[PDB]
């Protein structure tokens, strides 16, 4: 119980609000019939929401005292899923990006127009290039230690 | 064609083909896995 | 009136003096540059400040500085 | 078509008086003169200034400090008992 | 073929046009006649002319529609409004003559007629002759007042 | 006066981009290279100076837009077929709310496809195109498909012809300059024979079907439109005139037709709508009529008029040699009939909106509020949007195409010469205007405020009446059998006669009233438009050159300032007027549909009892609330924007979400307008450093936007989140009440 | 108190009168 808060499936709040919004979706089922495909749509939601509610309690989330779920961002191993892998990935894909473009940027610097090469992209080179982002951790650190990544 | 070629090339709809290409992969990723607030595995 | 100033990295390309919507600027011989001659301001009075002159200098900073100062009524262009 | 001359700068810059008349004084001499003889004290600007201020400081502030509720409502004052403010504040 | 607009006094270089408006021989005359184009006459009488005129004016606002239009004391609160209004102006007058004019100096009014014929500059744009107009303003503006309000509200008069 | 394949088609100027010019086609050295070539687009004249290509690339242009409009009608047709309930719509429309759109369920968004009745989910569109539909005599979606199809193909035909006219066939300068053959035919053919044509439609098609539909027939059983023409016995039935034939029309016993063809006026009350015989009469007469006028102007066979022989014999002893020499003006200058154009068609379209809304042409659209308001608003916007393009291009005239030594022209010298006194009355009635209307606003506020009612201009203490337009609806209600004997009712029923019309226990229309609220909020309108034709004819007028700058005429129509002499040049130019004048046409266009929206919920809208009681949205409260700006504030503002705020977790929670949008981006405006460009050409240079230090730094130079660029802009932004919040606003408040 | 009758009339029409017109000679004053 970090900060006085309470998992979600011990929660009578969390429970209210699922009652609240299945009781919600089925007052507009009793407009159509059965068999029409509004009232499959609506069947179709009212299970999401099931599904989506039974996910967030089995995922050993954290609710306040409004029965909403909070993220826990301060490191604790119970919690690595809310902030930390996300933000691993992320920075893997930022990663990736920002050295394509990089090699992308120094291998036209040395054309006669290089201005011309940046409107009309050279996708062969570009599509070359690509590839090579999926290891850009290992080729930064070894031009970081090699005194290539900075401009003299 | 050559010059059909280049024009495919052009900053506007280059950018238009990935960001459709990615918006689309997005929306597919989110239609099958709805409702993620953190990472289970 | 305002004031007008040269500095010695003019080349002479005359460009100032033909933008001049009055009769201020003007060019007179000299040595220093191939072409033999600079620049001069001796009818600041007449000067009213819109700085089409540095809009024509081809040098990398300019050759002739247009510094406002004390306003007239041919500083400001009153026709009243 | 000449409209330039140095000899005549009134015309060349346009220096008319248009609707300006020389046309005699049209009133009658007795009116007139009753005109001047009482109307002339106040004909010195330096003493004019001076007692138009003191007769507007004297006149605004004698009338606002002899005002009658009857026209002045702030004069009358409030005529109702007054009403409790929130939290059962005065 | 037929024009009326023609340039100021056949000059088409000065920033003027002459229009039935500005050069009607019926409004040329009726210009000619205000006080404030008397130029050979006595500053005073002119003033007391335009004072009158206008301190008969101002009553008729300040007593319709005054915060006590629709009480006894209507008439005389309009009267005395006016009387300050009329007192501000003069103000506003001295201070303009004392600022714009010097003593001593002679008058800057045209000396010139529209047919070129030389006439007396108006002693109007001198120190002395806007003192003499300042006072007879004044003296004009309270007495029309006071007779407005005298045949408003002392003579039983079938007015509106 | 055509030329044969006079330029080849192909895709090598798809590779270099800004061909047309000779300056941008050079390369981008700096990042303004790409926004030029964005700005100059469209600019023909510009890429050169032959009058003749110039004519061949605007006929061609115009197929394009045609093509893009015939889409537009297509998908418009379509998706009432598919993604409709209009079937469900027919029978029952006072209950039923139209809807076109469905929306995916992907991340939530499903709960946008509300309920709107006859068992479908969708989104409530108000564009109004059932009515037509229904109008039209259109039963089944079949018909709506067959539409679809048409329009695409005639979206087709548009592109090929556009293609055509510019790449194998284009027409000679001498061609585009027949303006007597235009004007003819565009008279006689494009609008005569098309009113003649929907005559024809309305006669044969729209008539029975309607009088079936308004007999309470189910839309199932009505016979098909093709039934009552092979069918004559159906239609002699219906109307017994029919059974004569064209016998009376060719004898000129034109009397026999008075069944389908009448002279009625006022409202349907099964529909609440005009009566369809009188806009089929109105049809045949104005086709009729513009027929006649497609005969004046001369052509080959000698009879008719010339143009400039019409022109050439108009002047005055005030005017001079008068209209001589506009006809050369307006055969060699595009720019200048686009400006007549444009400020025509914006007058146009403001008078249709203010006429569509007070004389309803469609059946049940009176009792559709929301359609009515969408539609007022959308084409007082319009309207406003092409008044100011129609300065725009006038001054673009002034600043290119004036030449007095080959295009001397009497009238337009006169005004160029006395253009100081219009300007100062202008600006003295602005002034004048400006202080005695809206001041009349803050004594009430301050008397209010002081706690003295009686001293305020209201119809209880110091009345404000509008005696002359009273005066018009008296005249307007007592027209029938008086002035026109042939009616039988009051053109509107706003005049003033006393009839009240409901529809589904709905008010339709009723006598308006006028009084002392009227009267400041006309004088407001008045005061608004004449400041904004001041800034529009000050932009025009000195256009060429002033007292300030008299040699204006050479820095262009487009260019940013003179420099920081005589005290400071900045916005001398005509664009800046009209990017100034944009503010205040948005500010006149949101006081007249605030004015609008208020007025008719709070006088004319309502719902009726069986006792014959009427209820109104607001109840009547516009006449003693609206005379203060607190009142403004507090009862339109701050009590009608609860829809908006409460609609989230609904189905109308679109414009909860667009109305902060449109706050976000309204407000984001204000940092291109307040600020400078050398503060962000000086912060670019210390992020470039970064790059240079991280070897990230591109060829094409960072340059910061220019001037002209960082004003339109901000005006664009500024334009679009205002518009944007108050269509959120009125949707969201009228859809749910 | 009746002070108010008085002191309100006098810094809001008075003063700022004399001070307004001592200001306007002082400022278009020229020697
Ligand atoms: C209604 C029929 C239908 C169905 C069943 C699908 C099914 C699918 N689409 Mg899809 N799609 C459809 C219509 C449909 N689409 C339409 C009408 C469009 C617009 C033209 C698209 C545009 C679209 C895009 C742009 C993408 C998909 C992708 C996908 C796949 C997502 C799973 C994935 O990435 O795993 C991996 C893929 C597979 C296991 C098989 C493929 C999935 C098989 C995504 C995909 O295939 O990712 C690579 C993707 O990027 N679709
Ligand atoms: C930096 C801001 C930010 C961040 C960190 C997120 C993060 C997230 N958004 Mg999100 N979002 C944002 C801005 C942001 N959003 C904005 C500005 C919008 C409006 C356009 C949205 C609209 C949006 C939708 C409509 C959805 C998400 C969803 C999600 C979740 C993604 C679940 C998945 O599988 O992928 C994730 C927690 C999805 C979700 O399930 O959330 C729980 C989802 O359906 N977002
Ligand atoms: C801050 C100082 C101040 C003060 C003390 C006042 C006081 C007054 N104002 Mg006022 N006013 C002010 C600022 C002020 N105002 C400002 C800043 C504005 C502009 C927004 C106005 C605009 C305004 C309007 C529009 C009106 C007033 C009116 C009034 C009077 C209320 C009605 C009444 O008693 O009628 C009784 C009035 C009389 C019996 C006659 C007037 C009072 C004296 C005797 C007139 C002569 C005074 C003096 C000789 C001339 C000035 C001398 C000079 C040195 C100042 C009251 C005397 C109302 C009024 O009636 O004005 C005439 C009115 O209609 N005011
Ligand atoms: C030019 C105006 C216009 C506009 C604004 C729209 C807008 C829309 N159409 Mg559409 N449509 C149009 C013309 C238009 N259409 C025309 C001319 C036709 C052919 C007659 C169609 C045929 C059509 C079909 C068949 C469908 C739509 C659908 C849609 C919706 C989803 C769009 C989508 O996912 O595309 C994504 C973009 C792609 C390029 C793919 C959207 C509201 C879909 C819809 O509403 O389904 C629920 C749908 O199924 N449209
Ligand atoms: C351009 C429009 C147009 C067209 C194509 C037609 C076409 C036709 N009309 Mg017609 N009609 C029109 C306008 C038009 N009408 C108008 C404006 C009127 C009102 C005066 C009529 C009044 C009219 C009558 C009274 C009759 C027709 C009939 C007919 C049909 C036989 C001829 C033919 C299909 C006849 C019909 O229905 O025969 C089958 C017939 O009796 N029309
Ligand atoms: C029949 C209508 C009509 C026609 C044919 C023209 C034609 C023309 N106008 Mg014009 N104009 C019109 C109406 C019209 N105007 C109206 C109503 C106005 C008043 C608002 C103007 C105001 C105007 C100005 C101020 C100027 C012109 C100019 C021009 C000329 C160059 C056009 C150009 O390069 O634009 C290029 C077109 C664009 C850059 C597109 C603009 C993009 C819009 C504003 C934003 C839309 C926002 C959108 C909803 C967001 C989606 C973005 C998307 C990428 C996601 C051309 C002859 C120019 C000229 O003659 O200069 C010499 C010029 O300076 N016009
Ligand atoms: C691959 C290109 C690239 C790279 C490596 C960088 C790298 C950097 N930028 Mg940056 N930037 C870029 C493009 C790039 N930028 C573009 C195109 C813009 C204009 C929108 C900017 C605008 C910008 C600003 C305003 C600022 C930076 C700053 C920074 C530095 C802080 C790190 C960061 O995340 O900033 C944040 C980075 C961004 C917000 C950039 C947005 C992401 C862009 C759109 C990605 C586009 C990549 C491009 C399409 C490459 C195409 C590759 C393809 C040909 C294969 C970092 C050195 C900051 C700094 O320290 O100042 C020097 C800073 O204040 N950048
Ligand atoms: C900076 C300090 C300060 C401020 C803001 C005020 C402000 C005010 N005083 Mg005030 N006053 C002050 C110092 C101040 N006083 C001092 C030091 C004295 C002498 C002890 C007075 C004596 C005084 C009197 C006698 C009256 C006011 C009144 C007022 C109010 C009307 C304005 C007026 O008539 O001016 C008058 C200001 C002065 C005479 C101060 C001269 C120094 C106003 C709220 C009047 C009031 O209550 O109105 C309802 C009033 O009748 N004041
Ligand atoms: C003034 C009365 C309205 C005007 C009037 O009398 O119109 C008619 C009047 C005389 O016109 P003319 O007969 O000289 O010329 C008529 C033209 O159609 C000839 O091309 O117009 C003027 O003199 C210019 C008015 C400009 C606008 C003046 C202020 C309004
Ligand atoms: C809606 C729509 C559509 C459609 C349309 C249509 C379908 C139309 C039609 C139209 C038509 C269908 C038309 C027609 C016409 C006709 C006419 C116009 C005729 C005329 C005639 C005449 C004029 C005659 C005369 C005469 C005389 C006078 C004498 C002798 C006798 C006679 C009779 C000959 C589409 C798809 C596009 C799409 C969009 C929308
Ligand atoms: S001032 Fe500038 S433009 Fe003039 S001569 Fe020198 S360098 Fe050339
Ligand atoms: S600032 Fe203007 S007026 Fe002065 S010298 Fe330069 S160009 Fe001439």
């Amino acid at each position: 119980d970090i900060s006085g808060l309470t998992p979600c499936k011990d929660s009578k709040q969390f429970a209210k609000r699922e009652k609240q919004q299945i009781k919600k979706l089925e007052s507009s089922l009793k407009l159509y019939a059965p068999e029409s495909a509004p009232a499959l749509a609506l069947n179709a939601q009212i299970e999401k929401t099931k599904r989506r509610f039974d996910n967030y309690g089995k995922y050993g989330l954290l609710c306040g005292s409004d029965g909403l779920p909070h993220l826990i961002v301060n490191g604790d191993q119970r919690h690595w899923g809310e902030f930390i892998t996300p933000g691993i990935l992320f920075l893997y894909i930022a990663g990736w990006i920002g050295w394509v473009g990089r090699s992308y940027l120094i291998a036209i610097s040395g054309e006669k127009k290089p201005a011309m090469k940046e409107i009309i992209i050279d996708v062969p080179l570009a599509s070359r290039i690509i590839f090579r982002g999926f290891i850009w951790p290992v080729a930064a650190y070894r031009e970081f230690l090699n005194g290539d990544l900075i401009a003299k | 064609m050559r010059d059909l070629k280049t024009y495919l090339s052009v900053a506007p709809v280059l950018s238009t083909l990935w960001f459709g290409s990615l918006a689309g992969l997005l929306i597919e990723i989110n239609r099958l896995f709805p409702d993620a607030l953190t990472f289970p595995f | 009136s305002h004031s007008v100033k040269i500095y010695d990295t003019c080349i002479g390309c005359t460009q100032c003096v033909r933008a001049c919507p009055t009769d201020v600027l003007e060019m007179i011989p000299w040595d220093g540059c191939k072409a033999k001659q600079i620049a001069s301001a001796p009818r600041t009075e007449d000067c009213v400040g819109c700085k089409r002159c540095e809009s024509a200098c081809p040098t990398d900073f300019l050759s002739v500085r247009v510094y406002l100062w004390h306003e007239t009524t041919r500083s400001m262009g009153l026709a009243y | 078509s000449v409209y330039f001359d140095l000899e005549d700068l009134g015309n060349t810059t346009g220096q008319w008086d248009v609707y300006g008349s020389d046309a005699p004084s049209p009133y009658n001499p007795l009116q007139s003169k009753f005109f001047e003889t009482f109307a002339a004290p106040f004909t010195k600007r330096g003493l004019l200034l001076k007692f138009l201020i003191l007769g507007g400081g004297s006149l605004l502030t004698y009338v606002s400090a002899n005002s009658t509720g009857d026209v002045l409502p702030i004069k009358r004052g409030p005529q109702e008992p007054p009403k409790l403010g929130p939290r059962g504040k005065l | 073929t037929f024009q009326v607009v023609q340039p100021i006094n056949g000059d088409p270089f000065i920033g003027s046009l002459e229009t039935p408006v500005t050069s009607s021989p019926l409004i040329a005359w009726y210009l000619s006649n205000l006080p404030g184009y008397r130029t050979a006459v006595n500053p005073l009488l002119r003033g007391v002319e335009v004072g009158l005129a206008h301190g008969f004016f101002l009553v008729g606002p300040f007593v319709k529609a005054g915060p006590l239009r629709n009480t006894a004391y209507a008439g005389s609160a309009g009267s005395l409004a006016a009387a300050g209004l009329v007192v501000i102006l003069s103000m506003c007058l001295t201070i303009y003559g004392i600022s714009s004019f010097k003593e001593g100096e002679p008058s800057i009014a045209p000396s010139l007629t529209l047919t070129g014929r030389k006439k007396q500059p108006d002693q109007l744009q001198t120190a002395d002759g806007w003192a003499k107009f300042t006072g007879g303003f004044f003296f004009g503006g309270i007495s029309g007042v006071t007779w407005a309000y005298f045949l408003l509200y002392v003579l039983d008069l079938p007015y509106f | 006066l055509v030329d044969r394949d006079p330029i080849k088609t192909s895709f090598e100027e798809w590779a270099k981009p800004g061909h047309f010019s000779r300056t941008i086609a050079k390369g981008p050295d700096t990042t303004t290279w790409i926004w030029n070539l964005h700005a100059d687009a469209h600019d023909f004249d510009s890429h050169t100076s032959d009058l003749e290509e110039i004519s061949r690339k605007v006929f061609s242009a115009h197929f394009g837009q045609l093509s893009i409009i015939f889409l537009w009608l297509s998908g418009m047709y379509f998706h009432g077929a598919r993604f409709s309930n209009y079937e469900a719509w027919l029978s029952d429309p006072t209950h039923i709310g139209p809807s076109a759109q469905v929306v995916w369920p992907i991340v939530g968004q499903e709960i946008l496809n509300g309920d709107v009745g006859g068992g479908f989910r969708g989104i409530q569109i108000t564009s109004g195109f059932f009515q037509i539909w229904r109008a039209s005599g259109i039963t089944s979606e079949l018909q709506l498909y067959c539409t679809a199809i048409g329009a695409l193909v005639f979206a087709a035909l548009m592109l090929f012809a556009g293609w055509f006219h510019y790449h194998k066939a284009a027409p000679k300068l001498a061609w585009f300059q027949d303006v007597e053959s235009m004007l003819n035919h565009h008279l006689a053919g494009l609008l005569g024979l098309g009113s003649l044509s929907w005559a024809g439609h309305q006669v044969h098609v729209s008539l029975p079907i309607n009088q079936f539909l308004n007999a309470g027939v189910d839309p199932k059983e009505i016979p098909l439109p093709h039934e009552f023409i092979l069918n004559r016995d159906l239609l002699a039935q219906l109307y017994p005139s029919f059974a004569e034939g064209a016998t009376p029309f060719f004898t000129l016993n034109w009397s026999k037709y008075s069944e389908f063809l009448t002279f009625r006026g006022g409202l349907d009350p099964v529909t609440g709508g005009l009566w369809l015989t009188d806009i089929a009469h109105h049809h045949l007469a104005i086709a009729i009529l513009f027929l006649i006028a497609g005969h004046m102007y001369r052509t080959n066979w000698g009879i008719g008029h010339g143009i400039k022989d019409i022109l050439e014999a108009h002047k005055g002893p005030f005017t001079g040699q008068g209209h001589k020499g506009l006809y050369e003006i307006l055969t060699t200058s595009w720019h200048a009939q686009l400006s007549l154009n444009l400020a025509m068609l914006g007058s146009l379209t403001i008078i249709v909106a203010h006429h569509m809304y007070s004389m309803p042409p469609y059946p049940y659209l009176a009792t559709d509020y929301a359609t009515q308001l969408s539609l007022f608003t959308h084409h007082m916007w319009i309207g406003g949007f092409l008044i100011v393009g129609a300065a725009a291009h006038a001054a673009i005239f002034m600043v290119r195409d004036y030449d007095p030594t080959n295009r001397y022209n009497d009238l337009l010298d006169r005004v160029l010469r006395h253009r100081d006194a219009i300007i100062s009355h202008l600006n003295w009635v602005c002034i004048f205007l400006g202080f005695h209307s809206f001041g009349l606003y803050i004594h009430n506020d301050t008397m209010s405020a002081l706690g003295r009612p009686q001293d305020m201009f209201s119809d209880t203490a110091i009345q404000l009446q509008p005696v002359f337009a009273q005066w018009i609806q008296n005249t307007h209600a007592l027209a029938p059998g008086v002035t026109a004997p042939g009616e039988t009712a009051s053109t509107s029923l706003t005049w003033g006669g006393g009839e009240l019309v409901a529809v589904g226990g709905k008010v339709a229309l009723l006598p308006i009233p006028l009084g002392t609220a009227d009267f400041l909020v006309h004088h407001i309108h008045a005061f608004t438009i004449h400041v904004t034709v001041l800034i529009l004819l000050k932009g025009v007028l000195f256009a060429r050159s002033s007292r300030l700058i008299p040699d204006k005429a050479n820095l262009g129509f487009r260019f940013p300032c003179d420099g920081p002499g005589r005290g400071g040049t900045c916005q001398v130019s005509a664009w800046d007027h009209v990017f100034l004048g944009l503010f205040w046409m948005y500010n006149a266009i949101s006081v007249v549909i605030f004015h609008f929206s208020w007025k008719m919920q709070s006088d004319v809208w309502g719902s009726i009892s069986d006792q014959g009681v009427v209820t109104h949205i607001t109840g009547g409260n516009f006449a003693q609330s609206s005379i203060t700006i607190n009142g403004w504030l507090r009862d339109f503002l701050w009590a009608q924007a609860s829809q908006v705020i409460q609609s989230y977790g609904s189905s109308l929670s679109a414009y909860g979400l667009f109305f902060l949008g449109a706050h976000f981006v309204w407000a984001f405006s204000l940092m291109f307008l307040f600020s400078g460009r050398g503060y962000w050409q000086e912060l670019i240079e210390s992020i470039v450093w970064a790059h240079n230090k991280l070897k990230v730094a591109p060829a094409t130079q960072p340059r910061a936007l220019s001037i002209i660029q960082g004003r339109a802009v901000g005006v664009t932004h500024y334009l679009l989140g205002g518009i944007a919040t108050t269509w959120a606003f009125f949707l969201a408040r009228i859809i749910a009440v | 108190n009746n002070l108010p009758s008085i002191f309100v009339p006098l810094v809001g029409l008075v003063f700022p009168a004399i001070a307004m017109a001592s200001l306007f000679l002082h400022i278009q004053k020229n020697k």
